[PDB]
């Protein structure tokens, strides 16, 4: 029998036992965290298998009386939507762990600590029912990914970095911490099955709403403030870059997905043309921006960018198809982003540029990563047969369903995504070699061509059969879609 | 195993890396940050909703406020 | 290539043509033929094929399902 | 413990359940959510029934396919009148 | 083969002028067969026995 | 059995890709052949099982996308339209592979070539045989990919690098299209499978709301189709990519560009015939586009002087007929088109091939003189196929490039008249650059240089037994396909197409047209064959070279530069966008107005502030 | 063809690792072991744990549901 | 700019030929009566 609480606390036990060793003994301090890691991913796979899809009702609930009145407390669980998140940051973590093992001589044991304690704070977050709660986790990855941007970042602007990605979630986090207390305040707990049913003033939503969607406009990449992802991200190390763009660009979708769309239903429908013209204006300009850079990181962060942006078309559009897709393309991006992000690490970390046009026609010397790059980014175009192609394009016919115009405009994103991402494969991969400053360089050893196989495989697993993980889900985004929907 | 990396681009690219320092507002500039700023969200905003308006027109319920 | 031989080249180098293709031809044929001995079981297994043949094809040899359609009413 | 099987469900409507003041009543509401969703997806399939039935008769219709098969056309298309969460034509159940 | 003066090339195969000599006669001759049998049909001096 | 044909190619190019070092630069050739072959073998098997025997298969794996009734599976769909299509495709595949184990020898990167081309034919196997939409997307998309793959053969081409991302480009807007009604269809018949939208597809009349108007449904969706389709048919609307796509190896030029995927979009098409039907306003647009585009290269490839780049606008002209043939709702004429033009061109293809691997690639007409008797089998192979391209009478391009005019007249609109003097006009340049081809090479006195002449290496046995199959196909193929596809009410065609009885002008073209028109066309290709002769063999002092100052040298220009569009459409929209992409985002957007005013332009007044309170 | 050949190995190392010596083992790394039992546990319990599963859903209790009640 | 105003002035040459054939009314001046068909021109059939 084993619960929810059990992943949660493995992360922590990873955490406070490799504290106790010293650091002299490195080997120890990998190898512990690498196991404490996995054992995490093994745990959150069995918890897939004993999941009930048929019933609407949460999954395992433990409940942890947090005031001395039992108002609000941890009301931990999991359902058709959160199972997933938990499944891929279980999954992203060991990831992060393998691809700096080389300089994990360099770094030290604060590296590993910082990651697990990033694991344990993420899967806490995914999978809990208190709405206030998980606002204190929500913006708790602050501390941590603060820690890892600057302590190991870039040569002197790590400094910058840092400031703007904690700035830009102090206000909107604080104004949506405004609505919170209102919140609980008005209804009396913050437990989201009584928030759920509750009859909220008409105008009152609109308020709330704009209070939520302000912290949630940060955290995903919108048209206002989404200029901290490429500078934030380029200047941040290659571990730290595989999850902030895998984990934290779904914080905003999934609260969009928890606490937005049930609780204010109406004000959905009376909001839902403005975040289609947001959302469209900025897949056009990101695509646009995008096709016209010459750094090695931001070039795939607008991309980033662009596949969010995309989700929240089809996230706000009310329907099973624009919900399940919005699903299958966040985790479809959240593999094949981390892939690309790591194929840019790697190439990074021999040459150490940071540019675009100093690599060119290396597929003679490196043919293997040429056909992983190749394959990641033949991904990023969304095929069918691939990740990307079976919720984008659900993504755009639930939209259909409703509306004719923007997500038309959607559906233009990919004439240019898929050219400019070709374009992008062609600058490095193809054409002479320039032996003027590549004078010697290798390719992938045993680690980082084993590293893939998971996303290899995963990608082709989600390519030709996304009916297990559309099984699943159809229950709660079902229940999800008709909540407030009397007629 | 690093590159050489030539003096002669660096240079650009902390250009393109720090052209915030070149920007005065000029009126030229001013028009397109402003219509590319407002206009375009305008328009496409009047296109869902005029969209959203026309396809419950046919089906006869009232329009939604849509504030 | 002078420094093309060091690389894996997983499909081949520039110019492998390796000491012993022959063999690694034919066992790549029996891997093929072994492979796709399931592929063709279940074909045979999973045909409707809904109506009769005017003459005697190649077919019904190894397929069983010939006007196994012409009842459409106990569809799931 | 498990059924190890189907996973039977209460096909009766909940009770205690008003349309004027749904909210009054919190502790009926989510079973109620529950049997709308449920019927919704019984129409969904029947729907698909239907399209799977033309989808066997057209294969054996032929050439004049309209002659015999016309009646089931209208049928499936009146299921997908009233389909779950679609187009502008949301269903009053 | 042999040079004019400072050209040379070298002579055709026998296998494969004789197959195109033969083929080309073949062609023209299922051509001439043709237009015996159905010329007059598609240039309108009689229909195939339909009127 | 009926699975088998399209996972050997895949299989055999996985296991030659991922092992190539073992079998080798000729084992993973041989063995890839030899896959494609055994999968044409079963495809003639299925066709004899299907077409002859007439009882469509249906089978079904696994449900690809299981979500609210958008059942998409993994499902084939075998009627006498897939069958006709695959021993096109998966033959043609397997003869080009024999050609490109001689042709592709003395090349490093064999194996990567003949991998790419089978997994290619497993994607356009995918796209035949699909049931559904999804499952003909995905088989679209995968051939898009794979040409645009092997125009990127040679990474090391600067050009060929440009060509390949421009075709991606057209490709990519051509998926916009066909992605559009392929959703579209989904929110009108709540399916996307073949057999339920033809069951009922004249049920509905309403119009919707498409973002701008009102307009009915099945002419939107039909023209959304159509602006899909036409990247991939190499319409109007985009198709630069052919002539600037010949960059690539000559093989796939000649296996690709000329025979299945060209003609991708006319096969779709066909395959929804009873969905075009239904909307009169569509098949207008397709009448006018394939006349504009079958002029439009006609025109453009008179004055080319390429080998490998004038015959492309030839099987640009070719595709414009086809899709002609298509809005005429007589696709079964079109489909014979089809399988007539598959066999001659790519024999075209192929002997200009083999010319040009022994001339040691001079594709300049400007060079290659009179040394047909060099070459005698490849000019009998060439001669067979530009007659073929002309309609010779009682050949097998009589048989359709006759009647398709015949039909073009019978049916008496605003755009047939327009659309039958396009066709008609367009007999003559095409028959004029097909004899220059003939004449300007190996019928003139030689102008090619002494070190190509001195090589001579007639083409070898691997790539001229599939030159002499193409030879023998396209001298009895019509003829034995004449009546068996188009016999005046054939039963060929039970679930395959849908004819209406209103558009079925069949029994009344035969013997309402006039004789004269029926002979016309003949007339038209010997004027041009006779203007060619006089141009390029007695008349070619002022006829071929004027020495003319304005007015008549901007007319060389004109016809030469593919009227000037492959210019105009790339600096006013591939270099608006281009630039557009960064002065007005990067400069006035992102990183500037939002933080200038933002976190730390001017906002930062703190600092400005820290020594104000301390007073 | 009938000649046999030459490059008696294909050239390249694999992983870029270079062989070891005849007689000893390729001295597997560290975190080999851990992450390799890793794939091998989760393969193994996605291969029966997703097949072995009921199939329980509401597509199948739909399906049911829709064959019973479509027949009054 | 002067390549611009072959692309206009030759889609002018193809709607002037497309005004002619509006001119003309191809339309008109068929010689035969639409098709008749048996069993009310095919209704049971449709
Ligand atoms: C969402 C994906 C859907 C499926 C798509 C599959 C399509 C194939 C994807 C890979 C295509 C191959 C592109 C690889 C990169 C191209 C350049 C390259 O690096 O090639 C490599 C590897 O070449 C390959 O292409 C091998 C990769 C496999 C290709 C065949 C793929 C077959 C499996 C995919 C399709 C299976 C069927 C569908 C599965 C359901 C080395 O080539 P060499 O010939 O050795 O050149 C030597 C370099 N140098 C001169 C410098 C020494
Ligand atoms: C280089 C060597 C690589 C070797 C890889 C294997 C060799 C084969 C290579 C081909 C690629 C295979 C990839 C898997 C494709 C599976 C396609 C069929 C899947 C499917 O629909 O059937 C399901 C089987 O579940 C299953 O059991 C599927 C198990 C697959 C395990 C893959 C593990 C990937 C882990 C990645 C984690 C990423 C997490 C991201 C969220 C259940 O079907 P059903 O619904 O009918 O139920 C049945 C109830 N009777």
């Amino acid at each position: 029998y084993f619960n929810l609480s059990g992943l949660i606390l493995c992360p922590v036990l990873g955490s406070i036992i490799l504290l106790f060793i010293p650091n002299s003994r490195i080997r120890l301090i990998r190898l512990i965290g690498l196991c404490a890691s996995l054992i995490t991913f093994l745990y959150s796979l069995v918890l897939w298998i004993q999941f009930d899809s048929s019933t609407a009702k949460f999954q395992f609930v433990e409940s942890l009386r947090w005031l001395p009145y039992e108002n609000i407390n941890f009301y931990l669980g999991i359902d058709g939507i959160s199972l997933f998140f938990v499944i891929l940051t279980t999954f992203l973590i060991p990831i992060c762990i393998l691809v700096g093992w080389s300089g994990m001589r360099s770094y030290g044991k604060e590296y590993i600590i910082a990651f697990l304690i990033c694991e344990f704070l993420m899967i806490a977050v995914f999978c809990m029912l208190d709405l206030l709660l998980f606002y204190v986790f929500f913006e708790s990855v602050l501390i941590p990914m603060f820690i890892i941007i600057g302590v190991w970042g870039s040569r002197q602007r790590k400094i910058k970095a840092a400031y703007q990605f904690f700035l830009y979630t102090l206000l909107g986090s604080l104004f949506m911490l405004l609505a919170i207390l209102l919140i609980l305040f008005q209804t009396g707990t913050t437990d989201l099955q009584i928030l759920l049913t509750t009859e909220f003033s008409e105008r009152r939503q609109i308020f709330l709403w704009i209070a939520f969607f302000a912290s949630f406009a940060v955290k995903v990449p919108m048209v206002p403030v989404h200029i901290w992802l490429p500078e934030a991200h380029v200047e941040a190390p290659t571990a730290g870059s595989v999850i902030l763009a895998g984990i934290l660009l779904k914080f905003g979708t999934y609260g969009f997905l928890r606490f937005s769309i049930p609780m204010f239903p109406e004000a959905t429908l009376c909001f839902t043309p403005f975040i289609y013209t947001l959302s469209a204006i900025a897949i056009i300009y990101t695509s646009l921006t995008t096709l016209r850079q010459i750094d090695l990181k931001k070039i795939i962060a607008y991309s980033s960018v662009a596949h969010m942006n995309l989700v929240t078309i089809g996230m706000f559009s009310l329907n099973i198809q624009g919900i399940g897709g919005s699903i299958l393309l966040m985790l479809s991006h959240g593999l094949v982003s981390s892939a690309l992000f790591l194929c840019v690490g790697v190439l990074y970390d021999r040459h150490k540029t940071r540019l675009v046009r100093y690599y060119g026609g290396l597929v003679s010397t490196m043919p293997n990563f040429s056909t992983i790059f190749f394959f990641f980014t033949l991904a990023n175009m969304s095929l069918p047969g691939t990740s990307s192609f079976i919720g984008e394009f659900l993504i755009l016919v639930g939209a259909f369903q409703r509306n004719s115009l923007v997500a038309t405009l959607a559906a233009l994103g990919m004439i240019l995504g898929a050219a400019y991402s070709l374009w992008l494969y062609n600058r490095v991969v193809s054409g002479n070699l320039k032996p003027d400053f590549l004078h010697k360089f290798s390719d992938l050893n045993g680690r980082e061509v084993f590293i893939f196989i998971p996303f290899l495989v995963g990608l082709v697993w989600m390519g030709v059969y996304p009916k297990v993980f559309l099984d699943c889900m159809h229950t709660s985004v079902s229940n999800l879609v008709q909540h407030g929907k009397f007629h | 195993m690093e590159t050489n990396k030539n003096k002669f681009i660096e240079d650009w690219g902390s250009a393109r890396e720090n052209l915030e320092h070149n920007f005065r507002w000029t009126r030229r500039n001013f028009a397109l940050i402003g219509i590319f700023g407002i206009a375009l969200p305008i328009i496409v905003y009047k296109g869902i909703v005029k969209d959203f308006h026309m396809q419950d027109e046919d089906a006869g319920r009232p329009h939604r406020k849509f504030l | 290539g002078d420094f093309r031989a060091k690389v894996w080249s997983m499909t081949g180098g520039p110019n492998c043509r390796p000491k012993h293709w022959r063999r690694n031809t034919a066992i790549a044929m029996f891997g093929v033929f072994l492979v796709c001995i399931p592929i063709a079981k279940l074909s045979a297994k999973l045909e409707q094929r809904p109506h009769m043949p005017v003459r005697p094809i190649p077919s019904q040899i190894w397929c069983k399902n010939f006007g196994t359609k012409d009842d459409y009413e106990k569809e799931h | 413990g498990r059924k190890k099987g189907l996973p039977e469900f209460e096909e009766s409507a909940p009770d205690g359940f008003d349309p004027e003041n749904p909210y009054k009543d919190p502790v009926a509401m989510v079973e109620m959510r529950e049997h709308i969703v449920r019927e919704k997806w019984i129409q969904i399939e029947k729907a698909k029934i239907l399209r799977e039935k033309v989808k066997w008769c057209y294969r054996v219709e032929g050439v004049n396919h309209y002659q015999k098969c016309r009646h089931l056309v209208q049928q499936y298309l009146d299921s997908t009148r009233g389909v779950g969460w679609g187009k502008d034509h949301r269903p009053i159940s | 083969g042999i040079t004019y003066k400072g050209v040379t090339v070298h002579t055709p195969k026998t296998w494969h002028t004789v197959t195109g000599k033969g083929l080309c006669a073949v062609m023209w001759f299922w051509i001439l067969y043709r237009a015996k049998q159905d010329g007059p049909v598609v240039m309108g001096w009689r229909h195939p026995w339909d009127g | 059995m009926y699975l088998l044909i399209v996972f050997l190619p895949l299989l055999g190019s996985s296991v030659a890709g991922f092992f190539g070092r073992f079998l080798g630069s000729e084992g993973s050739a041989i063995m890839t052949t030899t896959c494609v072959s055994f999968s044409s073998i079963l495809s003639l098997i299925a066709f004899y099982e299907v077409a002859l025997g007439a009882s469509a298969c249906y089978l079904r794996i696994a449900p690809w996308i299981s979500s609210e009734m958008f059942d998409a599976s993994w499902g084939f769909l075998f009627d006498s339209l897939t069958v006709v299509m695959l021993i096109v495709v998966t033959f043609i595949s397997s003869l080009v592979h024999l050609y490109s184990i001689s042709y592709m020898s003395e090349d490093p990167h064999s194996p990567r070539f003949m991998c790419y081309l089978s997994i290619f034919t497993f994607f356009m196997l995918m796209l035949v045989t699909g049931d559904n939409f999804l499952q003909l997307f995905l088989g679209w998309e995968g051939v898009g990919l794979a040409s645009y793959l092997l125009i990127h053969f040679w990474f090391t081409r600067l050009q060929a690098d440009k060509a390949a991302i421009k075709a991606m480009l057209v490709n990519r807007v051509g998926d916009f299209g066909l992605a559009l009604g392929i959703l579209g269809c989904f929110t009108l018949f709540q399916t996307v499978d073949f057999s339920t939208i033809f069951a009922c597809a004249s049920v509905p009349r309403n119009s919707w709301i498409f973002c701008n108007m009102r307009l009915n449904a099945i002419s939107l969706i039909c023209i959304l189709l159509f602006i899909g389709a036409v990247g991939k048919s190499a319409q109007i609307g985009l198709h630069t990519w052919l002539p600037d796509a010949m960059e690539g190896p000559t093989p796939v030029s000649a296996l690709i560009h000329a025979a299945t995927m060209v003609t991708a979009g006319v096969f779709m098409i066909a395959r929804c015939s009873p969905l075009f039907e239904y909307s009169p306003t569509a098949l207008i647009v397709i009448t006018f586009a394939g006349a504009m585009t079958s002029f439009l290269a006609a025109t453009t490839g008179i004055l080319q002087n390429d080998l490998k780049r004038v015959i492309a606008y030839s099987t640009c002209s070719q595709l414009g007929y086809m899709i002609f043939a298509c809005g005429i709702s007589n696709y079964s004429v079109s489909v014979f088109h089809l399988m007539n033009h598959a066999f001659f061109k790519a024999l075209l293809f192929l002997s200009a091939g083999s010319v040009i691997h022994a001339m040691s690639d001079e594709q300049d007409m400007r060079k290659m003189g009179g040394l047909a008797s060099s070459f005698p089998l490849t000019y009998a192979m060439m001669l067979i196929g530009s007659l073929s391209l002309i309609g010779f009478p009682f050949l097998t391009g009589f048989y359709s490039k006759d009647v398709i005019l015949e039909l073009a007249y019978t049916k008496y609109t605003i755009s047939g008249n327009f659309a039958f003097w396009l066709g008609s006009v367009s007999v003559l340049f095409t028959s004029y650059y097909s004899f220059r081809l003939l004449f300007l090479t190996f019928l003139v006195p030689t102008n090619s240089f002494g070190r190509d002449i001195s090589r001579c290496h007639d083409a070898p046995i691997p790539m001229a037994i599939p030159l002499i199959l193409l030879a023998l196909g396209s001298l009895f193929v019509g003829y034995l396909a004449k009546d068996m596809m188009i016999g005046l009410g054939t039963n060929f065609w039970a679930n395959s197409l849908l004819v209406l009885p209103k558009n079925e002008i069949l029994a009344e073209s035969e013997f309402a047209a006039p004789t004269i028109i029926k002979l016309i066309p003949i007339l038209f290709s010997t004027l041009g064959a006779f203007v060619a002769y006089n141009v390029n063999l007695v008349a070619d002092q002022f006829q071929r070279a004027f020495q003319t100052s304005t007015f008549c040298n901007r007319l060389y220009s004109f016809f030469n530069k593919r009227w000037f569009f492959d210019q105009v459409l790339n600096d006013f929209l591939v270099r608006s966008f281009l630039r557009f992409g960064y002065e007005v985002s990067f400069e006035a957007l992102d990183k500037g107005a939002i933080e200038i005013l933002g976190p730390y332009g001017i906002s930062y007044t703190f600092r400005r502030l820290a020594e104000r309170i301390s007073q | 063809w009938a000649t046999p050949g030459h490059e008696e190995r294909p050239k390249g190392y694999f992983m870029n690792r270079t062989p070891p010596a005849p007689g000893q083992s390729r001295k597997w790394e560290d975190w080999e072991l851990p992450c390799y039992i890793t794939s091998f546990l989760t393969i193994v319990i996605l291969g029966v744990g997703l097949n072995a599963k009921p199939d329980l859903s509401i597509e199948t209790w739909a399906h049911q549901k829709a064959l019973e009640r479509l027949e009054m | 700019y002067e390549a611009l105003a072959w692309l206009s002035g030759g889609l002018g040459f193809f709607v002037g030929l497309g005004l002619l054939a509006v001119l003309n009314d191809k339309a008109s001046k068929v010689p035969f009566t639409p098709r008749v068909y048996p069993y009310d021109n095919l209704r049971v059939e449709l």
